[PDB]
RNA sequence: GACGCAGAGAUGGUC
RNA sequence: GACCGGAGUGUC
């Protein structure tokens, strides 16, 4: 009679902990949240042997895969709860018309940068090349973000039309992918272009480009409103703004939808539904979670309102629209881990560009 | 769908229920599959995956209770674990596993 | 026929 | 207590 919930560590899981704590002092429910690595790639595998966890979070995209594996329990919110939530983001959530997890909130990368180190920030990825060296005289760098998941390469290289799978009519071409096509190369080949024009260095990650920027190290960097609590604390003014534009265009990222699946051969299905449902999906929940990691644009139309003001948001309302909704089908695996051995191979020198996208343009099916 | 599959193998093949009689299944290696409840205590699914693992058997986990495999297996009484020796006209070693 | 035990091995056996 | 044994079986 408890609840096992697992969050990624790049969350607000001591907020979503906070929450468990009301749900104990109100019906003495163990609320255990774990924050396990590489938990999206542990949940299918550990759930074939009944030994997975009761609630799982993650971005919408993961959710189909699973799904279609059966290990999502068929969430039953009633037509009340539906109308205190987005209709958009329940669609992240429909996998072959049921609803298998409970959206929490909108994601979107934004151009986060120094202020004081950069007043006007750029408008275009074009002027970076310039703006690096400007700033290898005051012994600094202008742009260092996690180059080890595509995540925050596709920006770039969707903005000049490079795509995951053709949406047509409702359903998406699983034999259509645009990670080759002349659009996606221009912007890949972009990347390693700062790359080997030493303005980017190939081996920087998530762990690198945070502490660089929170140490006052680079002028920009770019992330999701979870680096913000990190960068609020480092006391450094910052600003949360739209992603440069590559060849007179958007870039386009990857929006995701921090959903909430139940298992579904958990025995405790139904307090599930109480905690995500009445404690969690409430302007009290979102807010406890959003106080230890923002979340940003909300799920919850009633705690939206009221963080709408923040310019921060406005950033990731603004990118989230300006870019496309991740697939949720379980391809989607496929053409993650195809994409992100193009983006590392290429820029560190295996395969070039070309070769790197060609084979991803292959393994992704 | 299943439950049609186990209810097969009952009628024209031979099986086994109960954990004693599925160790002793394991340790003859006679027994192909197994299958065990969802809600079965720690200790126990423990100790037949162990057997499943040292006789080199194959495992399934049924998505319900014993209480829901007896009525699976034609009987009335709860049944967490089924040991299936050989399958007539039923493919659950052939197609599922 | 209800309760109680009973394949998570019952009653029942044998040392 | 250990072992054997595999579907019933004790009560009113
Ligand atoms: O190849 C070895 C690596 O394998 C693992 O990385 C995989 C993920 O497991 C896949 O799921 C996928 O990643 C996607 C992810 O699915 C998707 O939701 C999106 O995730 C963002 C998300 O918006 C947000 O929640 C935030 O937390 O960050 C995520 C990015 O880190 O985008 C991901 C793409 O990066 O593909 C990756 C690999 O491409 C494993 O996690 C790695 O540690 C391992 O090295």
């Amino acid at each position: 009679g408890k609840l096992v919930i697992w969050i990624n560590g790049d969350k607000g899981y001591n907020g979503l902990a906070e929450v468990g704590k009301k749900f104990e002092k109100d019906t003495g429910i163990k609320v255990t949240v774990e924050h396990p690595d590489k938990l999206e790639e542990k949940f299918p595998q550990v759930a074939a042997t009944g030994d997975g966890p009761d609630i799982i979070f993650w971005a919408h995209d993961r959710f189909g895969g699973y799904a279609q594996s059966g290990l999502l329990a068929e969430i039953t919110p009633d037509k009340a709860f539906q109308d205190k939530l987005y209709p958009f983001t329940w669609d992240a959530v429909r996998y072959n018309g049921k609803l298998i997890a409970y959206p929490i909130a909108v994601e979107a990368l934004s151009l986060i940068y120094n202020k004081d180190l950069l007043p006007n920030p750029p408008k275009t990825w074009e002027e970076i090349p310039a703006l690096d060296k400007e700033l290898k005289a005051k012994g600094k760098s202008a742009l260092m973000f996690n180059l080890q998941e595509p995540y925050f390469t596709w920006p770039l290289i969707a903005a000049d039309g490079g795509y995951a799978f053709k949406y047509e009519n409702g359903k998406y071409d699983i034999k259509d992918v645009g990670v080759d096509n002349a659009g996606a190369k221009a912007g890949l080949t972009f990347l390693v272009d700062l790359i080997k024009n030493k303005h980017m260095n190939a081996d920087t990650d998530y762990s690198i480009a945070e502490a660089a920027f929170n140490k006052g190290e680079t002028a920009m960097t770019i992330n999701g409103p979870w680096a913000w609590s990190n960068i609020d604390t480092s006391k450094v003014n910052y600003g949360v703004t739209v992603l440069p534009t590559f060849k007179g265009q958007p870039s386009k990222p990857f929006v995701g939808v921090l959903s909430a699946g139940i298992n579904a051969a958990s025995p405790n299905k139904e307090l599930a539904k109480e905690f995500l449902e009445n404690y969690l999906l409430t302007d009290e929940g979102l807010e406890a979670v959003n106080k230890d990691k923002p979340l940003g644009a909300v799920a919850l139309k009633s705690y939206e309102e009221e963080l709408a003001k923040d310019p921060r948001i406005a950033a990731t309302m603004e990118n989230a629209q300006k870019g496309e909704i991740m697939p949720n089908i379980p391809q989607m695996s496929a053409f993650w881990y195809a994409v992100r051995t193009a983006v590392i191979n290429a820029a560190s020198g295996r395969q070039t560009v070309d070769e790197a996208l060609k084979d991803a343009q292959t393994n992704s099916s | 769908s299943i439950n049609q599959k186990l209810a097969l193998v009952i009628k024209s093949g031979k099986y086994t229920l109960g954990y004693k009689s599925t160790v002793k299944s394991l340790r003859q290696g006679k027994s192909k599959l197994i299958i065990i409840a969802a809600n079965t205590p720690v200790l126990r699914k423990s100790e037949l995956e162990y057997y499943a693992m040292l006789s080199k058997t194959k495992v399934y986990y049924f998505q319900g209770g014993n209480n829901e495999l007896g009525t699976a297996v034609g009987k009335l009484f709860r049944v967490g674990v089924v040991s299936i020796l050989e399958a007539g006209d039923s493919d659950i070693l052939t197609t599922l596993a």
